[PDB]
């Protein structure tokens, strides 16, 4: 269908610049203005930028938030938006979502069609230095044996966890990360199955810190 | 901006409306559109242009405004449609651009009672290696999300090391929640017996490990 | 005589985007059209007394086209930009090159009075426009009003318009109308334009002695 992915997301220093990335696919994309959209952590939603279709002369629409310090632009050619933030503050910390809108016909506003978002992707405007994660195996021991993988001290987020290469979604659930009092975050995965498949067969977690750009595979054993 | 109930209850198989005040700049006479977001995820759009529905969302959602401010109604209330809920308008005014509302979280009542299940890793072999060792507590598949953590070492309450989170929500609308005590090696073979005591509505689930 | 090509009387004296490579010329015999021209009136209406407009353009002596209601100064409590897909021109959308869709601005739709007098020594032909959208959700989005007038007074031409909400066939993507009117004024008359909102307003006249 209608499928939205966004990149660029990372830490980023105050004052310095960064550009995200939206690539559209599954439908026509210069028919259809585009809009970034962001929220703080647990803060609701909250409007950035605009830009309308080339029908619509291709203009743009910014929040007052965000208006001199950021530019909206699009590329028809390869179906992408992008959102090039510039001087950026700790407020503007934020995951940021991109999304396909209409343009009305008379008075050019979006309409609010937001029906298909991206996933989304964290900007991290901060000082401190980036730290890869230690990645350490849970071992397992109903009928149902626990094993999973200890992310631990990294910063910033986010972390992805995988199980068997993204594989299995059965019985997996990796949960929110504690931020330390030492300004690192550590998060845990944990996975659920038949304990007499323990010595029957592989069980991988393969961690991801793109900011550290940190790629771990490791392996669960009894 | 735009001021909604920060919070609204309602039973199941219920008539439930969420407000969305405004002014006549925005609410009056922009479209207003309503998104669902549930706990960490792209936001869904429900309903737009004050009342349409697009395409996959049931007859459940409708839309209403009268004046400057605008409705939600949610009609078949399921354990499902518990997220996070927006309103959203243009404001014609100068620079105001697209404003949202606060947003409002639906509580669906009447949702069973959901015991914790607990899951403790004592410290694993490769960070003792690495001269650390986190006792990992993984509480979930809780749908009242009021739960106390307490850790213990050898019948010992303990200050020192516990970090917790908040509780979570997943896939089972339930609860989620994990909690971590940092200690020395030391301290992990100094004593025989770590508990993570979690107490849910009265009873504690508590599990036990071992060096 | 004078060569339409591919273009109606309606859409030629509107100003359709997709008209503007027409030679214009200040006298000619008669009108020469095609047996459908493909560009008329871009956004679909009524257009008033269209065969009286074809008759009265049969023939003339004298034809300048001017601009009566400068964009950038006649307006500046109102909206000007206002473009429609159904009006393109290179694949843009666009207006028609006479007229102008005055909408909202900063919120507002002040009440407007635009006089124009005629110091041609000459009749000009004004052209104007009432904007009967579909929906009373569009009337206020653009306009930001529900209950518009729009009154146009001369001693030769007076009138209180009646714009109307009602849904439409769908004609050219719109479900919404535009009706077309127009007028001769005597030299030394004066017109005034008179709205709260859904007024086309002139932004080019003409000038002719009708020979
Ligand atoms: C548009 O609105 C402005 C108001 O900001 C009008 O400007 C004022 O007009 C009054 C009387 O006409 C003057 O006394 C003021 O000095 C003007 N300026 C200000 C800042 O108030 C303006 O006339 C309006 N335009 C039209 C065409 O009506």
């Amino acid at each position: 269908e209608v499928q939205l992915v966004e990149s660029g997301g990372g830490l980023v220093q105050p004052g310095r610049s960064l550009r995200l990335s939206c690539t559209a696919s599954g439908f026509t994309f210069g028919d259809y203005g585009m809009s970034w959209f962001r929220q703080a952590p647990g803060k609701g939603l909250e409007w950035v930028g605009f830009i309308r279709s080339k029908v619509y002369g291709g203009t743009t629409e910014y929040a007052a938030s965000v208006k001199g310090r950021f530019i909206i632009s699009r590329d028809d050619s390869k179906s992408i938006a992008y959102l090039q933030m510039n001087s950026l503050k700790t407020e503007d910390t934020a995951v940021y979502y991109c999304t396909r809108d209409w343009v009305r016909d008379i008075i050019l506003l979006p309409a609010l069609h937001l029906d298909y978002w991206g996933q989304g992707t964290l900007v991290t405007v901060s000082g401190a230095s980036t730290k890869g994660p230690s990645v350490f195996p849970l071992a397992p021991s109903g009928g149902t044996a626990a094993l999973g993988c200890l992310v631990k001290d990294y910063f910033p987020e986010p972390v992805t966890v995988s199980w068997n290469s993204g594989a299995l979604t059965s019985g997996v659930h990796t949960f929110p990360a504690v931020l330390q009092s030492s300004g690192l975050y550590s998060l845990s995965s944990v996975v659920t199955v038949p304990s007499s498949s323990l010595g029957t067969q592989t069980y991988i977690c393969n961690v991801n810190h793109k900011p550290s750009n940190t790629k771990v595979d490791k392996r669960v054993e009894p | 901006v735009l001021t909604q109930p920060p919070s609204v209850s309602a039973a199941p198989g219920q008539k439930v409306t969420i407000s969305c005040s405004g002014s006549s700049s925005n609410i009056g006479n922009n479209y207003v559109s309503w998104f669902q977001q549930l706990p960490g995820t792209a936001p869904k759009l429900l309903i737009y242009d004050d009342d349409k529905r697009p395409s996959g969302i049931p007859d459940r959602f409708s839309g209403s405004k009268s004046g400057t401010s605008a409705t939600l109604g949610i009609t078949g209330l399921q354990t499902g449609d518990e997220a996070d809920y927006y309103c959203g308008t243009w404001d014609s005014r100068l620079s105001a651009g697209v404003v949202f509302g606060g947003g409002t979280k639906l509580t669906v009542l009447g949702q069973p009672k959901g015991a914790p299940s607990v899951t403790l890793f004592p410290p694993s072999s490769e960070e003792l290696q690495a001269n650390k060792a986190t006792l990992v507590c993984l509480i979930s598949d809780f749908y009242p999300g009021a739960v106390t953590v307490a850790w213990k070492a050898d019948s010992s309450p303990v200050k020192a090391g516990v970090e917790t989170t908040t509780p979570s929500k997943q896939s089972n609308n339930k609860y989620a929640a994990s909690s971590y005590l940092s200690l020395t090696p030391e301290q992990w073979k100094s004593h025989r017996s770590y508990s993570c005591q979690v107490t849910h509505e009265g009873s504690t689930v508590e599990k036990t490990v071992a060096p | 005589p004078l060569q339409l090509g591919n273009c109606s009387v309606a859409g030629w004296i509107l100003g359709n985007p997709e008209c503007e490579s027409l030679i214009s010329k200040e006298s000619w015999s008669y009108i020469v059209e095609t047996p459908n021209p493909e560009n008329g009136t871009c956004y679909p209406g009524y257009f008033a007394d269209y065969e009286e407009l074809r008759e009265q353009l049969s023939s003339v002596s004298s034809f300048e086209r001017f601009e009566i209601f400068p964009k950038e100064s006649s307006w500046p409590n109102h909206t000007v930009t206002g473009v429609t897909a159904s009006c393109s021109h290179n694949g843009k959308s666009s207006f028609y090159r006479n007229l102008l869709w005055l909408t909202e601005k900063n919120g507002l739709y002040p009440n407007l009075s635009n006089s124009y007098v005629n110091n041609k020594e000459k009749e000009v032909l004004v052209l104007w426009g009432v904007h009967h959208p579909s929906n009373i959700r569009d009337q206020r989005a653009i306009y930001h009003t529900e209950n518009a007038y729009v009154s146009v007074v001369s001693s030769h031409y007076s009138r209180r318009f009646t714009p109307e909400i009602a849904k439409r066939p769908k004609v050219r993507g719109q479900e919404g109308r535009i009706n077309y009117y127009w007028t001769l004024l005597e030299p030394g008359d004066t017109i005034i334009f008179e709205a709260n909102g859904n007024l086309i307003a002139p932004w080019y006249a003409f000038a002719l002695s009708r020979g």
